[PDB]
């Protein structure tokens, strides 16, 4: 039930129609082989950033 | 002893008295939530205090 008169409604909304998506280019693949298959790993007190 | 007037004057004077303030609505899906879906469903799963 409603009664007579004039009441205020949500906001005018507008659903989206399209998707975008931007990328940086990069053609290579991150090199997992050499940091987890290294030959050689460091001590703890000696440790090594890349 | 009494004193008594001989003489009067016409003054004019304003009296500035406020009489209403802007009237205002506020759409609480979009000032909480914005155009998320996912938080419009968290609000309904919380309450209508709207
Ligand atoms: C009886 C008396 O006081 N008369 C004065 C009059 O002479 C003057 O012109 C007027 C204007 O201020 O005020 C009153």
């Amino acid at each position: 039930e409603i009664d007579k008169g004039i009441y205020q409604t949500s906001n005018f909304r507008v659903v989206p129609s399209g998707d975008v998506v931007r990328f940086p280019n990069i053609t290579n693949l991150c090199p997992f082989g050499e940091v987890f298959n290294a030959t050689k790993f460091p001590s703890v007190y000696a440790w090594e950033r890349k | 002893t009494i004193a008594i007037p001989t003489n009067f004057s016409i003054s004019i004077t304003t009296e500035v008295m406020p009489v209403s303030m802007a009237k205002t609505s506020v759409d609480c899906n979009m000032y909480i939530c914005g155009d998320s879906t996912e938080c419009a469903n968290l609000l309904l799963q919380y309450g209508s205090f709207c």
